[PDB]
């Protein structure tokens, strides 16, 4: 697991 | 590389419910191998052990490691954690119903915590859902 994040809406 | 109870009892020593607190640490570290103890000053004011790491969150067909720090206060598990979003140089945090400015989490299970219905197992089980509705954070375009 790697800090992630859903992309920009 | 895991932590033993002996270092979790260690961490907690000025803890007002140390067993308490100990075992919870344990269900969720145990369930959620993303989250690490770790004792650290809060907000440089005193020494504290939160949990520190990534949830897994579904969201829209993907599941991302969202970032959190769970800041359990000496008064656990009678008072609720202080929760952050922790967002990396990739990413942005997300303001609206349930993150403020600073990152702060806000939910209504935090809002009604009571020991012992309530516990972090439970609350990363709501996190879960409902950051998979509204992510707290977003990564830059």
């Amino acid at each position: 697991p790697e800090p992630t994040a859903p992309p920009e809406e | 590389s895991a932590v033993s109870e002996s270092q979790l009892k260690k961490m907690v020593s000025k803890y007002k419910y140390r067993d308490l607190t100990v075992r919870e640490t344990v269900n969720v570290i145990t369930l959620y191998k993303d989250l690490k103890p770790v004792l650290d000053s809060y907000g440089g004011s005193r020494e504290l052990m939160n949990l520190t790491g990534t949830i897994p969150v579904p969201y829209r067909g993907n599941t991302y490691n969202i970032p959190i720090c769970l800041w359990l206060l000496d008064t656990y598990p009678y008072n609720p954690p202080i929760c952050f979003v922790k967002p990396t140089s990739s990413m942005t945090i997300k303001t609206g119903k349930h993150v403020d400015a600073n990152g702060k989490i806000y939910l209504p299970y935090l809002h009604e915590w009571k020991h012992p219905q309530s516990d972090l197992l439970g609350l990363i089980q709501v996190m879960i859902v409902v950051f998979g509705d509204e992510p707290p954070v977003f990564s830059r375009p």
